[PDB]
């Protein structure tokens, strides 16, 4: 009841924040935002 | 003799027909020459579109080489 509600909300919170949302594992953006010298792909992973 | 006069008249008609046939054959060959010119033009247009395939083929291979990167300089050719 009480703990059931708390646990339910915590479960949804964990399942939602833990969603591996698409991060910047992208070529496109830098590919056509950083016009630099040609190479394969250089994700600015600094 | 008069029958032979009619014979030469028949031959006259035949010669007229033959002259027309000769003229037509010459015109035919002339048309073949013109045809060859047009066909050459067609082939030229086809070669142009072959150039277009060369563009996209190099595009595809160039991308695939970059796409298939699974582990340089800037020297290229700019005509």
């Amino acid at each position: 009841l009480l703990s059931a509600h708390l646990e339910q909300i915590s479960i949804s919170c964990q399942g939602i924040d833990s969603l591996p949302f698409p991060p910047p594992k992208i070529f496109t953006n830098a590919l056509l935002s950083n016009p630099d010298i040609t190479s394969l792909i250089r994700d600015t992973e600094a | 003799s008069p029958a032979l006069l009619a014979r030469v008249n028949e031959k006259k008609a035949e010669l007229e027909n033959l002259k027309e046939l000769r003229d037509l054959s010459a015109a035919v060959a002339a048309q073949m020459e013109a045809l060859e010119q047009k066909l050459s033009t067609l082939s030229s247009g086809t070669e142009a579109i072959a150039t277009v395939l060369a563009n996209w083929h190099n595009v595809l291979r160039a991308i695939s080489m970059a796409s298939a990167k699974i582990p340089p300089q800037t020297l290229v050719r700019i005509p």
